[PDB]
């Protein structure tokens, strides 16, 4: 019944950087280093990285390594390249291989400065309207850091449980991040009220920004 | 070369079972090898499910948690490696990669070396009928793009102006809804001049129905 | 001996051409559970298999303590003179498999 705990769980970190990721297993792995640690890129099956009983000939590069014994296992990175910005998954195995089972996952992401983002709105389509579902829309594009918030507003009242949103990854030109909430209301409940509004708070941003259309 | 194919994914319904298989190429089942099986939810982490021994002994690993409700075997006749997946449930929904652990010359192996893996093939368990998208506009530096709303299963291809167009181009990831249709988004970023000038279309594409639409973006 | 590998001795083993040459494998078996390898290694670094515990002009016979094993090549030749090793293919309780380190035969 083995826990394998990975700490943090996402860093951003500058080309060329250090970076240490550690694995923690709550029981002590089988002869205190059967660990692995492996490398995913979205969309990508993973890569084993460095297994820490034996060194591999798989052409890892030398900058990576591994360390520790028994329950603490660190990942290093010694000059961190723009090839390696990933998830770095530890997996651990025990005495039973019924208790082998991988970490959390750390995401290594890109540091870059501050940027606010673009908010637009958009209101439903005629065509989605004649289905009797209205759709609102809102778009926070190239902001950094990821952490942002989406709050809509529909005549000034908070809407709380019909929007969902994404986050796409981190992009390749400019590092920055960019989130799509979907405001998702009935034609009938659409019609009841005029201003929508999607209120966005991000630390590029001196006070939140509002995006907002009247129904006419 | 060696190579692990996964295959047999698709739609499941919940509380029924689902085989899928591995077939191994390039190298044969030796004493020396070791067929896993491991799968990941849409965003979620790694998660170890089962193994099975290559070779005549054929020894089986199960993962605790999938003990009973998975089974995992390989063909006599040649070389594949299957994995039973019984009572499946919404939480099941992930992609199945196969693994490889084994070999010769690198001292010491065991189940957590995997050091070839297959592309991975998904699992969608859901009680939802396969459906096409419907595909509207977000009309208007400008920002436009496509609705692709209400689609089962995963996934979605989106492109602009048939792949002319890819820059300033964000396509986000999918939700799930309460109805159990996926929803996703994508948007482009272009010049405010070129919107008379420049005719947007968005191309939509899912396998599963067969479903390609084409949709130009316009101010309205 | 870090996870308690198997061991392959002598570490360099020279014979004439004809007679025989036989390398010996030691593996004490917590497992009961077990297999052995007996690997050619060439230099291009590949590693090919010449015989088994659980059974040509290459032997794998046990002897009686049971933790040793002969690996006897009869009718050396010139182009059998390379580096060879064995690993013990564990199956139960603990899937694994240890390699001994590479020993030269002339």
């Amino acid at each position: 019944a083995a826990q394998l705990t990975q700490s943090p769980s996402s860093l951003s970190a500058s080309v060329g950087d250090r970076v240490t990721i550690t694995c923690q297993s709550s029981q002590s792995v089988y002869n205190n280093n059967d660990l692995a640690w492996y490398q995913q890129k979205p969309g990508k099956p993973p890569k084993l990285l460095i297994y820490t009983p034996s060194s591999l000939t798989s052409g890892v590069p030398s900058r990576f390594s591994g360390s520790g014994s028994g329950t603490d296992f660190t990942l290093t990175i010694s000059s961190l390249q723009p090839e390696d910005f990933a998830t770095y998954y530890c997996l651990g195995g025990y005495d039973d291989d019924s208790d082998n089972a991988f970490g959390g996952g750390t995401k290594v992401e890109i540091k870059r400065t501050v940027a606010a983002p673009s908010v637009f709105i958009f209101p439903p389509s005629d065509e989605q309207l004649k289905s009797g579902t209205a759709s609102v829309v809102c778009l926070l594009n190239n902001f950094y850091p990821r952490e942002a918030k989406v709050q809509w507003k529909v005549d000034n009242a908070l809407q709380s449980g019909n929007s969902q949103e994404s986050v796409t990854e981190q992009d390749s030109k400019d590092s920055t991040y960019s989130l799509s909430s979907t405001l998702t209301l009935s034609k009938a409940d659409y019609e009841k009220h005029k201003v929508y509004a999607c209120e966005v708070t991000h630390q590029g941003l001196s006070s939140p920004v509002t995006k907002s259309f009247n129904r006419g | 070369e060696q190579q692990l194919v996964e295959s047999g994914g698709g739609v499941v319904q919940p509380g029924r079972s689902l085989r899928l298989s591995c077939a191994a190429s390039g190298f044969s089942f030796s004493s020396t090898y070791w067929i896993c099986w491991v799968r990941q939810a849409p965003g979620k982490g790694l998660e170890w499910i089962a193994c099975i021994y290559a070779g005549s002994s054929g020894n089986t690993y199960y993962a605790n948690w999938a003990k009973g409700r998975f089974t995992i075997s390989k063909d006599s006749s040649s070389t594949t490696v299957f994995l039973q997946m019984n009572s499946l449930r919404a939480e099941d929904t992930a992609v199945y990669f196969c693994a490889r652990a084994g070999g010769a010359g690198g001292g010491v192996y065991t189940l957590t070396r995997l050091d070839l893996w297959g592309q991975g093939t998904l699992v969608t368990v859901s009680s939802a009928s396969t459906k096409g998208p419907s595909v509207f506009p977000l009309a208007p530096t400008a920002a436009l793009g496509c609705l692709v709303k209400d689609y089962f299963p995963e996934p979605v291809t989106v492109s602009w102006n048939s792949g002319a167009l890819t820059s300033g181009v964000h396509t986000f990831p999918a939700v799930l809804q309460s109805s159990g249709l996926y929803s996703l988004s994508s948007v482009v970023t272009v010049p405010s001049s070129s919107l008379g000038t420049q005719t947007y279309i968005c191309n939509v594409n899912h396998k599963p129905s067969n479903t390609k639409v084409d949709k130009k973006v316009e101010p309205k | 001996r870090p996870w308690n590998p198997p061991t392959f001795s002598p570490a360099l083993l020279v014979v004439t051409e004809g007679d025989n040459a036989t390398f010996t494998c030691s593996f004490s078996n917590t497992s009961e559970s077990f297999v052995l390898n007996w690997y050619r290694m060439s230099p291009s670094n590949q590693t090919d298999k010449l015989a088994a515990f659980p059974e040509s002009r290459f032997r794998v016979t046990q002897l009686p303590n049971g933790r040793d094993f002969h690996m006897s090549v009869v009718r050396a030749r010139r182009n059998d003179s390379g580096t060879y090793l064995c690993g013990a293919i564990s199956l139960a309780p603990k899937a694994q498999i240890k390699e001994s380190l590479r020993a030269e035969l002339r």
